[PDB]
C-alpha cells in the first residue's frame, strides 16, 4: 500500500514545480 | 541573504518582494 | 534557474536581482 | 482573440473592450492589493469562447467569476496545461462559482488546488461538460476542508449530444456545439461544433477558405499576410490547410507553399536536449523525424495517455545522441513509436550508455522486434528497476540493436528488471479426496540441473475462477525410466471446497539468457 | 552357543540392496540395524535375501520408508532378542512410515532387555498385537503402536492354532513349535531353566542352572567376571546396564579418536560428560565446567529455517563453518537466539547468501570469535551476500568480535549503512585486511533511511491514561521531502530495548511553533513506555535528506485509583468473628499503599466502624452480634497521606452464628 503514496505525493509536487519554472525566466531579458 | 532553500511560498513573497511592485515583465513577445 | 537555484541550491539576493526586471 | 498575460497590475485588463472569442489562453496573476471592489467594476461579458485554457493564480480581491464573464461557453481545450485546460491555485476570497453557462470542455481536465475560499460544488456535474471526469484533481478548499452547503446557483436532453439544446431544449445544428440560439440553425448556434464561417456553424471551408486551424476558413490573401508580416511562424498551405510547417518527407513550392514529397523535418533540439515530461510537451515536436541530440523522460503517471501518446508521437526514427528515461512509471509498452529503428548514441548517456531506464515499472513491451527493428551505432544500455520486462526482450534488444557485446555486468540491472516463461508442467497423476490431495506432476529439467533448485505450487481457495508452497526437486542423473514426477501431499482440506492450485518452477540464473522453466496451469479442485 | 559367527557392528543401507547382503555371515550386531530411504526397492529385492545366521540386534532395528519389504521373516527368520543398549525415542523395534510392510514375521521375537516398541506410519503392516508385546517387553506402557494397518482393523492375522503355559482363559504362542518360556509368580523376571526352577536374582529371561549368579543367558542389572553381579565397584565401572568394566576400558578407548572419548562420573565409564561439566581428561571424573563445541559434519552447515536452525541449540563454539539463507520463520530472533544465539565461537569462516527478510543480527550476542580456519573461498572467514532487509550487525560499541582470519564479503545487502561496516571493520578489528569489493560499497547501503539527527521534545506532559507531547519540527531544505513523523511507542518499563504522525504546516520561521503534537488516550496508568519516533522524509534519487529521529524513551504512567479490591469473601466463621478475605486489585496504579474495610449492620454524614487494612489480604471482624445481618464494603488504596488515592467499594454481606 506504500508506494502509491510515494508517487502521487511526489507528484503533485513534481506537477508545481514546472508552472514555477515559467515564473522567474521572462523576468530578464536585459 | 535568506541563507534558505526558497521553495514555494517562502520563495514566492520573496520575489513579490525582490521583485516588487513593478514585479517584473512577463511579457512574451515582448 | 531559480527552482534550481533557489529551492534545489540556495540563492543570493542578486540571483533573485537576475530575476528581478 | 489571442492569448494574454497580465501581470502585476490591473493596467492591461481593459483592453478586453470587445472580444467576443478567445482564441489562445489567459494567464493573469500576481495580484494580491486587488481587491474585492476592485473586480466588482470589471467585466467583459461579450466572451464566449476560449480554445487554449486558463491559468489562475493569487489574485486576491477575487471571489467569483459570474460577474466577469457570465457568457463564456466553451474551452475548447486546444492548449493544455499538463493535460489540463484550467488550474485554479491559492485563490485567496474566491468563494463560489455562478458560471452555469460554461458549456464544454471539449479537450482537457481541471486540477484544483489550494483555493481555501471555495464552495458551491456537488450540484453540478462533470460528464455533462468534462467528457473526461477522472482527470479532475480538487483538493485544499474551504468546501474540502469541509464547511460549503454546495447548492446551484439556481436553488440539455442526452439526445442533444455535442449539439447542446437551446433555452427550451430543443437539440442544435449539426454543427451547433453546446447550445444554440435558435434549435437546430447554423448562423444562429451558439458554438460552432467543427469550423466557423461567416457568422454561422460549417463543418468544412467551402472553397478557397483554407481549413484553418480547424474552427474557420481563411482566404488564400488571409494565409499569404500571415507569411510576409513576419519579415513568428511564417505559414505554408497544404491540404486545403494554412499551417505553420510541413511535415516530415515534405518539400515547400516556391509559388504557393505546398508541402509537395520530398526526392529523398530537421527537429534540431534546443541544446541538443528535449528532456520530456507532459502533454504540453508533446504538442511541441508533432510528426518530427530528426532528433538532433538526445532525450530525457520521466513520466511517472497512471492516467495512461498511451493512445494521445502516440498521436502527437513517434515519427522519428533517428537520434543523434543517447536517450534516457527515468522514473517514468505510468507506461507498459513503447510499440508506439511508429518508425523508431535508429539511435546513434554518439553523444553517450554517461555510463558511455546509449540509453538510460531507471524505474520504470509498469513497462512490459518494448516492441515487437520482428515488426519493428532496432539500431545502436555507439553506446550501451542503461537497464534498471524495470520489474516488469523480462531479459528475454533485453537479450532480444540486446541482440535486435545487435549491440550484445558492448554492456557490462549491471549496466543491466539483473535482479530489479522483470521480477513482477516457457514451460508449463502437468499434472501427471491427480488424487483428491475430501481432504486430502496428493499429486505427481511433468519433470521439467534445464541442461545444467545443478541450477534447478525448488518448483514452486502457488495455491489459494477460489471458488470464482479469478485466479504459495516450494517443492523439491526430484533426482536427476537419467531419466529413460523414472518417476520424477515429484509428490506433495496436501492434507488440511475441508470437504467440499475448491482451490485455485497452480505450480511454478524455481532454477538458478546463468548468465546466458535464462532456461526459463514452467508454470503449471490454475487448476480448481473441489473436495467432497 | 549364543555366539556361532562372526560378530558385527551395526549397518545403515539406503536405496540398494548390493550391501544387505553382508549379514549374512554376520552372526551379531553389536548395535542396530536401520533399513532406510528406499523407494526403488520391491518386494523381489527381499525374498532372495534370507539371513537365519543374524541372531540378535542390540540396540534396536529401524525401518524407515522402504517400498517393497514386506515382512522380516523372509530377512531374518530368527530375530529374537533386541537387547536396548541403544534406544530411539525409547523404543527397541522401531517401524517407521514403512510402505509395503505386510506383516513382522516375528513369530520368534521373544525378549527385550530394555526398550518398547515403535510402529507409526506404517499403512501395510499387521501381526502386531498378535504378537503380544506384554509377553516380550518389561514395559509395554512406552509402547508405540498408532497409524498402522493392524490399528484400523482390516488384517487378517490368524494365527497357527486355527503344554504350552496357561494364564480370556487363553495361552500365548509365537509358532506352532515354540511354547514361551513361562516362569511361575516366584520367578519374576530372571527366567528359569528346563525344569522350573528360580534363577539367581540377577538373571534375565533365561539362565542355565538355579540359585547361581554365573549361569544366567541374560543378566536384570549388572554382569562382571564371569558372573551377573550385583554392582560395578571401583577400580571397575559401570557400563551399559549389562555389564562392568575397569578402567583400562575407560582410559583406553578415551584415547583410541586420537568420537565420544570414555569418561567416567559415578563410578562409569561414559561417553561424556553430564552436565555442567568440562573433563580432567586424565582421570576423567566428570569435572566441572571452567560449555558446548559444536564441530559441524564436514566443517559445515546450511542454516536456512528454524527448523534448521533447532538442530544446533545451545552450541557455544562452532569447530567449522555456517551457510546461512534464512529468509524466513515465525518467531525468528527469539527461536533463533535460543538456539543459537548462545554461540560464542567459530573455527571456520562463515557464510550468509540471500537471507532475505531479517533486520538484525544483534542477538548474536555470543559470537565473539572467529577463528576463520576454514576460510570462505576469495580468502575470506566470512560470506554476506543478497542480505536485502538487514540493517543492524549489531551495536558494535556494544557487540565486541574477535575474527581471527580471512577478509569480508559484504555485496548486494541494500540497507547498511558503511558506518556499521566501519564499526565492523573497526570492532571486530580486521579493517585492513578486506582487498578490493570484498565490500562491494555500492550494492550495500542504498535502499534504507538513514535519520542522522535526533528528534528532540519541546514539551512533554503524562497523565494516567494521556500524554500530551511537542517536540522538534525536522525539517528537510526543501521541505516537502518531510512526509511524517512516525511515533512507534510500545510498552517497556524495562528499558533494555507505532504511530505516523504527519508534517505540520512549514508556512514560516519567524516564530513559527510547527512543534507537531502527539497527546495519547488509551494508555495504561502507571506504565512505562517504549517510545521512539523517527522523520519520514523523502529518499531523493540523489542524496536523500536524512531526517531525525526520537529516542527510545521511557515513561511511566501516572498512579490514579485502584483498581476492585478481587474477590470480597465475608465468611462468618462465628457468632462474632467474620473473616473478610480478598485479592489485590488488578490495576494497582501505584503501590498499594492499604486497603479499607467498613462494616454496617442490616436493620430486621455519619461513622461506620472501620478498618484500615495495611498490607494484607485478609482481615477477621470480631465483636459482632450473633446472627444478625451485616453489610460489609471494601476499598483499596494506593495512596496514604496526601489526601487518598483510593479503589472504589467491593460489597459483600455475611451473617454470624446463633446462639
Amino acid at each position: 500500500q506504500i508506494l502509491k503514496e510515494l508517487e502521487e505525493s511526489s507528484f503533485r509536487k513534481t506537477f508545481e514545480d514546472y508552472l514555477h519554472n515559467v515564473v522567474f525566466v521572462p523576468r530578464p531579458s536585459r | 541573504f535568506v541563507n534558505q532553500h526558497l521553495c514555494g511560498s517562502h520563495l514566492v513573497e520573496a520575489l513579490y518582494l525582490v521583485c516588487g511592485e513593478r514585479g517584473f515583465f512577463y511579457t512574451p513577445k515582448a | 534557474g531559480i527552482v534550481e537555484q533557489c529551492c534545489t541550491s540556495i540563492c543570493s539576493l542578486y540571483q533573485l536581482e537576475n530575476y528581478c526586471n | 482573440c489571442p492569448g494574454m498575460d497580465i501581470r502585476n497590475n490591473l493596467t492591461r485588463l481593459h483592453e478586453l473592450e470587445n472580444c467576443s472569442v478567445i482564441e489562445g489562453h489567459l494567464q493573469i496573476l500576481l495580484m494580491f492589493k486587488t481587491r474585492p471592489e476592485d473586480f466588482r467594476d470589471l467585466s467583459f461579458p461579450k466572451l464566449i469562447m476560449i480554445t487554449d485554457y486558463l491559468l489562475l493564480f493569487r489574485v486576491y480581491g477575487l471571489e467569483s467569476l459570474k460577474d466577469l464573464f457570465p457568457n463564456l461557453t466553451v474551452i475548447r481545450g486546444s492548449r493544455l496545461f499538463f493535460n489540463y485546460a484550467l488550474v485554479i491555485f491559492e485563490m485567496v476570497h474566491l468563494k463560489e462559482l455562478g458560471l452555469y453557462n460554461l458549456m464544454n470542455i471539449t479537450r482537457g481536465s481541471v486540477r484544483i488546488e489550494k483555493n481555501n475560499e471555495l464552495c458551491y460544488l456537488a450540484t453540478i456535474d462533470w460528464s455533462r461538460i468534462l467528457d473526461s471526469v477522472e482527470d479532475n484533481h480538487i483538493v485544499l478548499n474551504k468546501d474540502d476542508n469541509e464547511e460549503c452547503g454546495d447548492i446551484c446557483p439556481g436553488t440539455c436532453p442526452t439526445i442533444c449530444k455535442s449539439h447542446g439544446c437551446t433555452a427550451e431544449g430543443l437539440c442544435c445544428h449539426s454543427e451547433c456545439l453546446g447550445n444554440c440560439s435558435q434549435p437546430d440553425d447554423p448562423t444562429k448556434c451558439v458554438a460552432c461544433r467543427n469550423f466557423y464561417l461567416d457568422g454561422r456553424c460549417v463543418e468544412t471551408c467551402p472553397p478557397p477558405y483554407y481549413h484553418f486551424q480547424d474552427w474557420r476558413c481563411v482566404n488564400f490573401s488571409f494565409c499569404q499576410d500571415l507569411h510576409h508580416k513576419c519579415k513568428c511562424h511564417q505559414y505554408v498551405i497544404h491540404n486545403n490547410k494554412c499551417i505553420p510547417e510541413c511535415p516530415s518527407g515534405y518539400t515547400m513550392n516556391s509559388s504557393n507553399l505546398l508541402c509537395t514529397p520530398c526526392l529523398g523535418k530537421v527537429c534540431h533540439l534546443l541544446e541538443g536536449e528535449k528532456t520530456i515530461d507532459s502533454v504540453t510537451s508533446a504538442q511541441e515536436l508533432r510528426g518530427c523525424t530528426v532528433i538532433n541530440g538526445s532525450l530525457i523522460i520521466n513520466i511517472r503517471g497512471g492516467n495512461n495517455l498511451a493512445a494521445e501518446l502516440e498521436a502527437n508521437l513517434g515519427l522519428i526514427e533517428e537520434i543523434s545522441g543517447y536517450l534516457k528515461i527515468r522514473r517514468s512509471y505510468a507506461l507498459v509498452s513503447l510499440s508506439f513509436f511508429r518508425k523508431l529503428r535508429l539511435i546513434r548514441g554518439e553523444t553517450l548517456e554517461i555510463g558511455n550508455y546509449s540509453f538510460y531506464a531507471l524505474d520504470n515499472q509498469n513497462l512490459r513491451q518494448l516492441w515487437d522486434w520482428s515488426k519493428h527493428n532496432l539500431t545502436i551505432t555507439q553506446g550501451k544500455l542503461f537497464f534498471h528497476y524495470n520489474p516488469k520486462l523480462c531479459l528475454s526482450e533485453i537479450h532480444k534488444m540486446e541482440e535486435v540493436s545487435g549491440t550484445k557485446g558492448r554492456q557490462e555486468r549491471n549496466d543491466i540491472a539483473l535482479k530489479t528488471n522483470g521480477d513482477q516463461e516457457n514451460e508449463l508442467l502437468k499434472f501427471s497423476y491427480i488424487r483428491t479426496s475430501f481432504d486430502k490431495i496428493l499429486l505427481r506432476w511433468e519433470p521439467y529439467w534445464p541442461p545444467d540441473f545443478r541450477d534447478l533448485l525448488g518448483f514452486m505450487l502457488f495455491y489459494k481457495e477460489a471458488p470464482y475462477q479469478n485466479v504459495v508452497v516450494d517443492i523439491d526437486p526430484p533426482l536427476r542423473s537419467n531419466d529413460p525410466k523414472s518417476q520424477n514426477h515429484p509428490g506433495w501431499l496436501m492434507r488440511g482440506l475441508k470437504p467440499w471446497t475448491q482451490y485455485a492450485i497452480f505450480v511454478k518452477t524455481l532454477v538458478t540464473f546463468s548468465d546466458e539468457r535464462r532456461t526459463y522453466g514452467a508454470k503449471s496451469d490454475i487448476i480448481y479442485v473441489q473436495t467432497d
